[PDB]
RNA sequence: GAAAUUGUUGAAAGGGAAGGGCAUUUGAUCAGACAUGG
RNA sequence: GGAAUACUGCCAGCUGGGACUGAGGACUGCGACGUAAGUCAAGGAUGCUGGCAUAAUGGUUAUAUGCCGCCCGUCUUGAAA
RNA sequence: GCCCUGAAAAUGGAUGGCGCUCAAGCGUGUUACCUAUACUCUACCGUCAGGGUUGAUAUGAUGCCCUGACGAGUAGGCAGGCGUGGAGGUCAGUGACGAAGCCUAGACCGUAAGGUCGGGUCGAACGGCCUCUAGUGCAGAUCUUGGUGGUAGUAGCAAAUA
RNA sequence: UUGGCGGAAAGGCCUUGGGUGCUUGCUGGCGAAUUGCAAUGUCAUUUUGCGUGGGGAUAAAUCAUUUGUAUACGACUUAGA
């Protein structure tokens, strides 16, 4: 229910956690590059962690593509739902979080009229 | 709302191919493969099984026989890649062997008539010229295995 | 390419040996080296003993115990040589050298199983002639060792017994050449002649 | 028949390495009886095997089986490269090893 | 009603630290389907 | 005296085995084979066949195994110190 | 030439180790073989350069497209982005049929800063986009305040008659 | 089942007399397929729980108390139906 598109190719699907972020508990986990004069990690030396630079750029096309085949798009109600309405093949859509119960029947239903993918069906779900 | 929505989209067109110049060449079998050349199965149901070339069907693969009576294997099919073909060969001049063919093979559980009649009448030529030689007929009723210190890489066969 | 393999310990050479039992095992070859007693070191006696010795005088200062341990006995003398040759600190290692077992005398089991020899670690083959080289047994015996003796008299009173056996062997060959005559050039005969056999 | 066997005996060797740096990604493999380059060049493309046992029995089988294929030769020794689907377990370094006739040219 | 720190329960590992990198075994866990005639 | 052969070099000579890749997505270019209709290996893979369903496959995590990895921050010619 | 003497230091130890004597030593020659983040071909990310293209022709002209080359980095410069408190504007945006917050070897997106979701907990508020503004992002400062560990059921609780 | 031999870790070896399954030394009569052209197709041995039935056996150690050949505490050494 979505386009062609190529394989999807991650090429760097671990994390990346901040140096020492397994050290020490003060320090988390979220990508920090480390500045220090003596650091390993800013010198790059063999054993150590990988960091983040360009190179693991996803490739244009396939970028953004959750495993399915569509771009995930927030949707808040059924207004934002009917954006949808032609790319079908395109996007999918997430319902936010914060959508009380009662309204996601209504938006879940719209969806499945218009033929619209949604990533998370039975969210608030009684069952 | 949740998202500010997308400037763009893109179509939903999907393209045709371009015009590929692949084209499907015949395959010239190697020359160890000659119809009523003894075969060695390499793999599958009848692994190790020895066996007797027929025919090179439209599918790449080559009729066998076995023959049925004398070793449990039917008219069969099997991938040339798989077969070490044997220096001995049994003629096969008196056997028909042109009505099998892909689609004889084609699948329509429950064996046809038909298929364990074609067996019968194939099979009593080749048993024939079979048993014209002495232990040709023992030799192919018995499965080929690797011995002690077999070495394929310069074994004969 | 075989379950277990004896090596018949004789005549070899310690690191030459040792370094092909050594590989044996990390490819998963089991070895079993039998008669450790009887294995040679190049060099004239006088030489290696002094080597020995100085073998013998490293050890944890404040501590005895600590420090390098110095077996004696042949098989052990063998097995240093050896497991300085395995990465005997890793998971690898200590499962290479359990695939290993070095004996003085050839004891039960193996006496009537078949050793080998490893001829690129046999020393008449590799040593030049006129070369002084060691018995390890008196080496041992030299540096502490307490059993040549034992081993000795252990030996000896096995090769005796083995002898009755390979005798006995010896003709019951006879007997099959006996009855491998009445067949020996039969029809069946000049026929698997025909092909190599 | 009392033998069965259509393959080559085989050990796994190691990785593919450097002093110290090894690469998983290929596998080095000894093939029983194989002795030169030349020799170990007739096995190149046949598929090895390795077969190893497991508790949580899957296909009703408690049998499963690490499938690759020799790709070049190695040394000077008869010693050959694999590569496999996964990369072998490296715990299986002197584990043996299944070379197999197919894909056959004789 | 967060964190440090703690009790219990559950799983696991542990020959003179622990923790990390690439790789795979093993166990656990989580996926992406989309639709054809009665 | 008449040859071979080695060595070296050339072929827009023929040919077997193995390996990795298959980017692109109507056509358009340069060609090649054809007496022609037309065909082609000629501006990037197609064909045939099979397998997977409380599963094949994959992500994560734990552990094991091989190789590898000293404590960050700082001043400093030089810090694991 | 090689070998021997000349050749004496303090924990026990170092051709890296084992060990090697027609070497696994020394001199020389000849082949094969192993291996870097380098070289060759290819994919993808980005950067720079050169072009093509809105003539009327559904939804990005700062955009689409074709082609070539290149990529180390402290101090440092610049660019493009991530995130926070508050402000103008707009989604007639979410919400007691459950806002925010918190928990979660559950899931998805991004090279990353981060973003999104499910489940649990909760109970009155709160987002997205364009813009404005700053008391706007911590691991360190013998930093500040508070809170908590190992040390550890340990040192110890023995002067002064009972 | 008859004899023997084996103590280096003998735990195995030789031998006697039958019984019994097989025997490809040889000649016959059947069977094999459709597991569809490879995947995926002999199952080896460790333990550990239960289960059947057969043979078999019917103890101590520690705490406490006690000795002082012992002792910082544990430990040691004695003693108690
Ligand atoms: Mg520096
Ligand atoms: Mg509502
Ligand atoms: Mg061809
Ligand atoms: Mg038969
Ligand atoms: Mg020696
Ligand atoms: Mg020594
Ligand atoms: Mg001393
Ligand atoms: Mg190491
Ligand atoms: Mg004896
Ligand atoms: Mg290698
Ligand atoms: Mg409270
Ligand atoms: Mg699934
Ligand atoms: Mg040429
Ligand atoms: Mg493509
Ligand atoms: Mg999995
Ligand atoms: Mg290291
Ligand atoms: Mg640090
Ligand atoms: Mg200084
Ligand atoms: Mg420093
Ligand atoms: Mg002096
Ligand atoms: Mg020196
Ligand atoms: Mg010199
Ligand atoms: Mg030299
Ligand atoms: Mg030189
Ligand atoms: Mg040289
Ligand atoms: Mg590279
Ligand atoms: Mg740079
Ligand atoms: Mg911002
Ligand atoms: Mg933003
Ligand atoms: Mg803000
Ligand atoms: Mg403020
Ligand atoms: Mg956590
Ligand atoms: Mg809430
Ligand atoms: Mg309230
Ligand atoms: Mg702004
Ligand atoms: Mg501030
Ligand atoms: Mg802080
Ligand atoms: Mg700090
Ligand atoms: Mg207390
Ligand atoms: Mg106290
Ligand atoms: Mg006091
Ligand atoms: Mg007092
Ligand atoms: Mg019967
Ligand atoms: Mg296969
Ligand atoms: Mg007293």
């Amino acid at each position: 229910a979505s386009l062609p598109h190529p394989k999807i190719v991650k090429k760097h699907t671990k994390k990346f956690k901040r140096h020492h972020s397994d050290r020490y508990h003060r320090v988390a986990e979220n990508w920090r590059k480390q500045k220090g004069i003596d650091s390993v990690v800013r010198r790059r030396f063999r054993g150590n962690i990988s960091q983040p630079k360009i190179g693991y750029g996803s490739n244009k096309k396939t970028k953004f593509l959750s495993p399915s085949g569509h771009k995930t798009f927030l949707v808040a109600n059924v207004k934002d739902l009917e954006t949808l309405t032609m790319h079908t093949k395109t996007y999918a859509a997430e319902i936010a979080h914060n959508i009380s119960a009662k309204n996601r029947v209504v938006i879940l239903a719209r969806a499945k009229a218009l033929g619209i993918k949604v990533t998370n069906p039975k969210g608030r779900l009684a069952l | 709302s949740a998202q500010k929505a997308p400037k763009w989209y893109p179509s939903e067109d999907v393209a045709a191919l371009k015009k590929t110049r692949k084209a499907a060449r015949p395959q010239k079998l190697r020359a160890s493969l000659v119809p009523g050349t003894v075969l060695i199965l390499l793999a599958g149901r009848f692994r190790g099984k020895r066996v007797v070339y027929l025919k090179h069907l439209e599918d790449n693969t080559l009729l066998i026989s076995g023959p049925f009576k004398v070793n449990g294997v039917p008219l069969r099919r099997v991938n040339a890649r798989y077969v070490i073909a044997t220096s001995t060969k049994v003629s096969v001049e008196g056997v028909n062997v042109e009505k099998f063919n892909v689609e004889y093979f084609a699948k329509e559980k429950e064996i046809k008539a038909e298929r364990v009649e074609d067996q019968k009448v194939v099979d009593k030529a080749l048993i024939a010229e079979i048993k014209k030689t002495p232990l040709l007929k023992q030799y192919l009723s018995a499965s080929f295995s690797l011995k002690n210190g077999d070495k394929p890489h310069m074994l004969k066969f | 390419v075989e379950p277990v393999v004896v090596i018949d310990g004789k005549g070899h050479l310690v690191g030459r040996l040792a370094s092909v039992v050594a590989k044996q095992l990390l490819n998963g070859q089991k070895i079993v080296v039998v008669r450790a007693e009887e294995l040679n070191i190049s060099g004239e006696f006088f030489r290696n003993k002094l080597k020995y010795h100085d073998f013998l005088r490293k050890a944890t200062a404040f501590n005895k115990t600590r420090g390098p341990f110095h077996f004696r006995a042949p098989s052990r003398i063998f097995y240093k040589a050896l497991r300085g040759m395995v990465s005997h600190k890793t998971a690898r290692g200590k499962a290479a050298l359990e695939r290993l077992k070095v004996f003085e005398g050839i004891p039960p089991p193996y006496d009537k199983k078949k050793r080998v020899v490893v001829p690129q670690a046999l020393r008449v083959l590799r040593l030049k002639p006129g070369r002084k080289y060691t018995t390890l047994g008196k080496l041992s015996t030299s540096v502490g060792w307490k059993y040549e003796d034992v081993v000795a008299k252990l030996e000896a009173k096995r090769k005796v017994s083995s002898a009755e056996y390979y005798a006995k062997k010896r003709a019951f060959t006879k007997k099959v050449a006996s009855a491998n005559a009445t067949a020996a050039e039969s029809d069946v005969a000049k026929q698997l002649a025909a092909l190599g056999y | 028949a009392e033998s069965h066997r259509l393959y080559v005996k085989g050990k796994h060797l190691s990785y593919q390495r450097s002093k110290r740096v090894n690469n998983p990604n290929v596998s080095l493999i000894k093939i029983e009886g194989v002795a030169t380059p030349q020799d170990a060049q007739f096995y190149l493309g046949k598929r090895i095997a390795y077969v190893y046992r497991a508790s949580k029995e899957v296909r009703g089988s408690k049998i499963r089986v690490m499938w690759g294929k020799v790709t070049r030769t190695h040394g000077n020794s008869g010693v050959v490269r694999a590569t496999f689907r996964n990369n072998l377990p490296a715990k299986t370094f002197g584990a043996s090893v299944r070379i197999f006739l197919y894909p056959s040219n004789i």
